[PDB]
């Protein structure tokens, strides 16, 4: 591979890791770095924004532990009134509904914390402070976790304004997952217009934006004038 | 503080460099549109800051690309001036990049404000040199007076490349790319 192809391969893997579903090793790495950045930044509103962001991610981590424990406790129950196939499926559907409703509440609490993290960053008014790598790192982490929290629950239309705000920050526009999620969420919205028989202007708006971010994600991962880039361009043209 | 300002300037210098490295590739269009985009082939002319469209658009001796962007009036213009002649081979799929001698851009509509003034013209006289080429970027200011980007305080200098120049370099690289892909 060339120096650009090797660099690109390395970067796509780092970006896929960046958007990895949360776990304990990523949590530890993320917050230890954010606290070191907070000490460098020495800004009380950034400190508060981080305290809230961490509380939001903690809500998510608490839920992941709850879901495993809940499913475990249910698995260990004896079901005496489960003689029929429809009884087994019904009980399964009831389990999934309880899990989804609890995940929905955890998402709502996590987004209230993320909203507070943003409201504190909003209080940093000095343009020299809003341009801080520390400011941009935290703001990117808040939006990324916010996008993922909604994405997991299939709340794709809600991810669009946050993905858009995300890609405007510190070259995030060059991230392949960011364009993949935008393209998928736009695709969902296009399908909503087709299913609900909505207006043509919105059909084409959503289709257009899907194709822009589909092609851009392709360009970023495979490169300009790659068999894959040429293919997507030829489908669009 | 000033540390972050320094890092921001460096990232912006590199972003304008990476796109200028892509813009130098549009030589592939000399031997060769998306809606509201008009491309002309030509040569550097007059005082060396402007591009004169060819009578023969397909001519092998064109060393400048002039691209006009319209929307709903003319909104933007870019002139890519290249160092060196084109390859003799008539097939654009075989053509190689040429370092840019200059990039000249104009903003007519959707004007950006830098400290409340419009920089309507940007003249980059070393687009493929060291990324840190602020002294090679002339700024023509309207409230058009000539300023040098390297003499701009810094946020200001950062806002110039973040809000005006990088974005125009990227917009035009994308338009030149669309034209190339559509005819390639």
């Amino acid at each position: 591979l060339t120096e650009d192809q090797k660099k690109k391969k390395k970067e796509i893997m780092e970006q896929e890791s960046l958007w990895k579903n949360p776990d304990f090793k990523g949590y530890n790495k993320t917050f230890q770095e954010l606290h070191q950045l907070s000490k460098t930044f020495a800004n009380n509103q950034f400190r508060l924004a981080l305290s809230n962001y961490q509380s939001g991610v903690n809500t998510i981590m608490k839920n992941r532990d709850w879901v495993e424990q809940y499913r475990k406790e249910e698995a260990e129950k004896k079901r005496l009134d489960e003689k029929w196939y429809w009884q087994k499926v019904d009980r399964k559907a009831r389990e999934e509904r309880v899990v989804y409703r609890e995940k929905m509440k955890a998402k709502q609490d996590a987004l209230n914390y993320f909203s507070k993290a943003i409201n504190h960053l909003d209080e940093i008014k000095n343009p020299d402070l809003r341009e801080r790598p520390e400011f941009k790192r935290l703001l990117s982490d808040v939006y990324r976790s916010w996008i993922m929290a909604e994405y997991d629950l299939q709340n794709l239309p809600q991810t669009i304004p946050i993905l858009e705000l995300y890609i405007e920050i510190d070259d995030n526009e060059k991230e392949y997952p960011a364009h993949k999620y935008l393209a998928s969420a736009y695709s969902f919205e296009e399908n909503m217009i087709k299913k609900t028989k909505g207006p043509d202007d919105m059909l084409f708006k959503y289709r257009y934006k899907k194709n822009v971010h589909l092609l851009r994600a392709t360009e970023l991962k495979y490169g300009k004038d790659s068999p894959e880039y040429k293919h997507i361009v030829n489908v669009i043209n | 503080s000033g540390k972050s300002m320094a890092d921001t300037e460096k990232e912006l210098d590199d972003n304008i460099s990476e796109v200028n490295k892509r813009l130098r590739l549009h030589t592939v269009l000399f031997k060769m549109l998306p809606h509201k985009t008009v491309l002309y082939k030509g040569k550097p002319s007059a005082d060396g800051e402007r591009c004169e469209a060819a009578d023969k658009q397909e001519a092998q001796d064109n060393t400048c690309l002039h691209l006009e962007v319209f929307d709903f009036a003319k909104f933007k213009k870019m002139e890519l001036f290249f160092e060196g002649s084109n390859n003799a081979d008539p097939d654009p799929r075989k053509e190689q990049p040429r370092n840019l001698t200059k990039i000249r851009t104009y903003i007519y509509q959707n004007n950006f404000l830098l400290e409340d003034k419009v920089i309507s013209v940007i003249a980059d006289v070393a687009p493929n040199g060291e990324p840190a080429h602020n002294d090679k970027i002339e700024l023509f200011y309207q409230h058009v007076g000539k300023y040098i980007l390297s003499n701009v305080e810094n946020p200001i200098r950062n806002n110039f490349k973040k809000q005006f120049y990088f974005k125009n370099l990227d917009y035009f690289d994308k338009l030149f790319t669309k034209i190339f892909d559509y005819n390639d």
